[PDB]
């Protein structure tokens, strides 16, 4: 099964980071350097 | 005797059957269907003429006219619902 | 795709069947993507406000349901990639939930959260 | 053209019988256009029926059938 | 040739370059209910409702020829 | 609401003596309506 | 005559009533009080308007059964001046309706606000009807049948256009009235000379009615656009009212 | 027959009741006016 | 041709002491033809729906009940029933 | 009106 | 009763439209009369509808927009 | 009494689907009456067709025939 | 496809008004077709109402708008 990691971030910005990560993935998913991430959690 | 006399009606059962078979509304036509249609036409005509004669006697006349027909049609609620979209000359 | 990613954080709802979190404008224009033929959520805000509900929590960047423990747990492996949630409080009317089972759509409660 | 032959007083009298108390100047041209469209459709249907019957002249029966097709039966000429 | 102009009661004029996108919203009916809304790049959205079906089909071809952002 | 309010409620006169008060008002006006006579006496007490 | 100030201590009263025409630029919420010889209307600010009983020519009560306003209409014999203008008709109404873009711009309304809202609306309508009936009965009992209110018969109404506006005229028992639509329409049947139905043919789905008053110096009242289905009913109503009706093709 | 006519029957009943109420109010008004003129 | 003779017979039978006009007779014939056509068209529709190759008394009764209003349709149905009974008798 | 031309009978079978 | 449209202009218009459709045509007197009657009836019905629209619009003067709304709501 | 059961929110949804930008408080009863009339007509036609077909159950085919007769 | 009226209340209303001939079953498809027809009919009526309101220069439709629409339509 896949592993789960933690990464700090500025206090108060989680949805912004999530949407930014989603945008980066959707942008670089049809290139030679795709993102191997499965998902991210921001409770 | 003629089918009209057989049925006891006054409208022409034979002409009705011929018109039906000529218009080709169906491959065939039963024996009771034409008699029934002639009877319906006769009843409707009898009702219209009754109301027209009533209107004429009210207007004090000896001959039915389009005015009496119109008066009858617009006084009978059912005939109005039946001939709303109908037009008449003069 | 660029049509399922939420555009603006403000004014956002979520579904109860597949738990599809998007923007109100997206729900109004395109509507539910994972369940459209068996919902007719597309083409009006009325069915949107009737079925979906803004009472939901959690955001997960679902990108590989075929291979993901979160999808296997949440039961969203047969859905398209997107941004889903982990809790949605609500319930569909009787008339809206009976047709699902009549046509062949199993209605399950996505509210995995606990109460008290 | 003869479309203008429809006299202004004739259109005014039609509107009066209908129930119009005050008419505008832009009404007469519009009424003429609407009447022209209706007559064109009726004559179209009538000429179709005439070609079907292979007759050389349009008849009151063909006109009545065209009016029926439009949805405005007319008695009297039957 | 290069924009729309609505007349005459409170008239409006919108050039093609000023339009951000357009939307062929379909009203209630499936006949004579094509609202041709126009949103400009400045953020103003003009709603031209009540349009016939054939008029909508022709305007669709026209807008596709002019190449405008059809949402 | 939809009921007549006895005018003597605002006065003393225990409710057990409303009939007596009405009769006294009717007799003072030297009539052959209870409420009307009462309302008239309340404004013409000299009688 | 001057308003005989209420020396009587009771005086029936009703509250919450918008007045037409407007005393000021816009409507004024106020209350009404039945005095010994008239009504006194007092706005929330203090605008006093007097309407003597003797001056009231007709008293109409249009309930809320199928309407957005419950109204008390007074057609006066003479004109009274208020708000720096003289008027012949007065109305005191209370609204029981709602206006929205469609639903409430929200949407979520289940079995805890929608049906509850309907229950509240029904209760308000019922309470207003009860209050108006109570006020009417109190005014009648106080005036000793000197001023009688009239309830219009909605079943005997018909669509008409007196001022060229489709409305539902209602015939009471001594006046053909219509108060919901402003300006009001009032025709006293005691002054009607006769009636004439014009444009009554077969190919005409609408006809006109012409009311001729006894006083020939007045202008006849013309009511245009009336569905032909409502012809025989109007004839029977006029027949009951003892009014002569004739027909005309032109 | 009557089960289907009931609708038009009830319409006619409403109309007759309305006309009767109208006639009753008119008779009341006439009687009251006569009494007032006599007194 | 037309149903003028039959219309005149019905008129003399319902009101033996009255007449009619030329325009009135024409209007009556137009009405007869129109009712015939409407009933025939409805009967053809019903027969095509039932996939039948013969219009029957049942079809005619259905057409009449679909065309004419309630009371008038019931009376016409009664008249047609009596007529077909006397015919088959 | 039903004249003599109108009193004509029908044809044979 | 009487005809509201002028017989000769109406007949000329009928002939003009008939020639526009197909030349070398001929119509019967009864046919022209029936056309005139149908046209008058249609125009009267349209005028009644336009008067209703104007009444609704709170006006007295009938307008071409009213006629257009009448034709639309009718479905022509 | 199911004419009232027809949820007014339903009427508002049907109306809001196009152009209708604002509605009054009386539109609900009017729309209900119009729906009642239309349903009465369609059901009368369908019941006539069913009695003709002899079946004791109205069918979608009968409904379609009724709609075509009415010209919907 | 899309339905705004609740199927259960709609069916209840149909069976309550279908008392012209008591005791008659209505297939599910028949009720569905009736509901679709009713939704389309009310949709067209509201479109005509909006036209009448826009004509009257009022953005809020009123019962008289629907009344005029039905009158001109011939209902
Ligand atoms: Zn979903």
């Amino acid at each position: 099964d896949p592993n789960l990691w933690t990464v700090k971030c500025k206090i108060g910005e989680e949805r912004a980071t999530a949407i930014s990560l989603m945008r980066k993935f959707i942008a670089y998913q049809f290139t030679d350097t795709p993102l191997q991430i499965k998902s991210v959690v921001a409770p | 005797k003629t089918r009209s006399s057989r049925a006891g009606l006054q409208f022409p059962v034979g002409r009705v059957h011929r018109l039906l078979r000529k218009g080709n509304y169906a491959e065939r036509v039963g024996a009771g269907a034409p008699v029934y249609l002639a009877a319906v036409l006769e009843y409707l005509t009898a009702e219209i003429l009754e109301l027209a004669g009533n209107a004429a006697r009210d207007n004090k006349k000896t001959r039915i006219i389009p005015r009496h027909l119109q008066l009858a049609v617009r006084n009978d609620e059912e005939l109005n619902k039946l001939l709303g979209r109908v037009t008449i000359a003069q | 795709a660029l049509e399922t990613v939420p555009k603006d954080l403000r004014h956002l709802r979520a579904c109860l069947l597949c738990s599809l979190v998007k923007t109100i404008d997206q729900f109004e224009y395109d509507g539910c993507d994972n369940c459209d033929a068996y919902l007719q959520m597309k083409g009006n805000r009325e069915m949107v406000y009737d079925c979906t509900s803004s009472s939901f929590d959690g955001i997960i960047a679902m990108m590989s349901p075929e291979d993901s423990w979160v999808s296997k747990w949440q039961r969203v492996s047969n859905f398209k990639p997107g941004v889903y949630a982990v809790s949605v409080t609500g319930r569909l009317p009787q008339g809206i939930v009976r047709e699902l089972k009549s046509r062949g759509v199993a209605y399950k409660s996505r509210d995995t959260a606990i109460k008290t | 053209d003869n479309i203008q032959g429809i006299t202004k007083p004739a259109i005014r009298r039609l509107a009066r019988r209908g129930g119009v108390k005050r008419i505008s100047g832009l009404i007469y041209e519009e009424t003429r256009g609407v009447l022209k469209v209706f007559l064109e459709n009726v004559i179209r249907d009538a000429v179709t029926y005439t070609e079907h019957a292979k007759r050389k002249t349009v008849t009151a029966m063909d006109v009545v059938y065209a009016l029926k097709r439009q949805g405005r039966t007319l008695y009297g000429f039957g | 040739e290069r924009g729309f102009i609505y007349v005459h009661k409170p008239p409006v004029h919108i050039r093609f370059d000023e339009i951000s996108f357009v939307n062929f919203a379909r009203g209630t009916t499936t006949t004579r209910s094509f609202d041709f809304e126009i949103e400009t790049k400045q953020g103003t959205q003009y709603t031209f409702s009540s349009i016939e079906r054939e008029e909508y089909g022709k305007l669709f071809d026209f807008v596709n020829a002019k190449k405008l952002n059809i949402k | 609401t939809d009921s007549y309010i006895e005018v003597l409620d605002g006065s003393r006169v225990h409710p057990e003596t409303y009939e007596w008060a009405r009769k006294m008002a009717v007799d003072a006006l030297e009539y052959d309506n209870p409420a009307g006579a009462l309302e008239e006496i309340l404004e013409n007490p000299e009688r | 005559d001057s308003l005989v100030i209420n020396l009587n201590r009771s005086n029936p009263k009703l509250k919450d009533l918008y007045i037409r025409p407007n005393i000021a630029q816009k409507r004024m919420q106020g209350s009404l009080e039945a005095h010994v010889n008239g009504f006194r209307f007092t706005s929330v600010r203090g605008d006093k308007v007097d309407i003597l009983y003797n001056n009231i020519k007709h008293a109409l009560f249009q309930p809320c059964d199928g309407e957005m306003i419950i109204v008390l209409h007074f057609h006066l014999k003479n004109a009274i001046m208020f708000g720096k203008k003289r008027h012949t008709d007065v109305q005191f109404y209370t609204e029981v309706g709602e206006i929205t873009t469609d639903l409430g711009k929200h949407q979520h309304m289940h079995d805890r606000d929608d049906l509850y809202a309907e229950q509240m609306e029904r209760e308000m309508r019922h309470k207003l009807k009860t209050a108006f009936k109570n006020f009417i009965e109190k005014v009648e009992a106080l005036t000793k049948e000197e001023l009688e209110f009239e309830v219009p018969f909605r079943d005997l109404g018909f669509n008409g256009a007196p001022y060229r506006s489709t409305c539902l005229l209602q015939p009471t028992s001594s006046a053909l009235v219509n108060a919901t639509e402003w300006p009001p329409f009032v025709v006293t049947l005691d002054e009607v000379e006769l009636i004439h139905f014009e444009r009554v043919q077969f190919h005409l789905k609408n006809f006109d009615m012409v009311i001729v008053y006894k006083d020939y110096s007045k202008k006849v009242t013309m009511i245009n656009a009336i569905p032909v289905a409502s012809l025989d009913p109007i004839k029977e109503w006029l027949n009951s009212c003892d009014l002569k009706y004739t027909e005309g093709v032109q | 027959n009557k089960e289907r006519r009931s609708k038009r029957d009830e319409k006619l009943d409403k109309k007759s009741q309305a006309m009767e109420e109208l006639k009753a109010e008119r008779e009341k008004r006439k009687n009251r006016t006569a009494e007032l003129l006599a007194k | 041709e037309s149903y003028a003779i039959y219309v005149y017979k019905v008129l003399k039978q319902v009101h033996p002491d009255t007449g009619i006009s030329s325009k009135a007779m024409s209007i009556m014939n137009s009405f007869v033809n129109d009712v015939f056509e409407r009933i025939a068209g409805e009967a053809s529709r019903l027969a095509h729906y039932n996939k039948r190759s013969t219009i029957t008394s049942r079809e005619i009764q259905t057409a009449v009940r679909l065309l004419l209003p309630g009371e008038l349709a019931k009376h016409a149905v009664s008249e047609g029933t009596k007529a077909v009974t006397k015919y088959t008798s | 009106n039903p004249s003599e031309d109108d009193y004509e009978e029908e044809e044979e079978d | 009763t009487e005809l509201l449209i002028r017989k000769l202009p109406f007949q000329r218009l009928v002939r003009e439209i008939a020639q526009d459709f197909k030349t070398d045509l001929r119509f019967q007197s009864s046919a022209v009369m029936a056309l005139q009657e149908a046209s008058e009836a249609y125009l009267v019905a349209l005028f009644e509808d336009t008067n209703l629209c104007a009444i609704h619009a709170k006006r007295v003067t009938i307008m071409p927009k009213d006629i257009q709304l009448a034709r639309r709501i009718r479905g022509e």
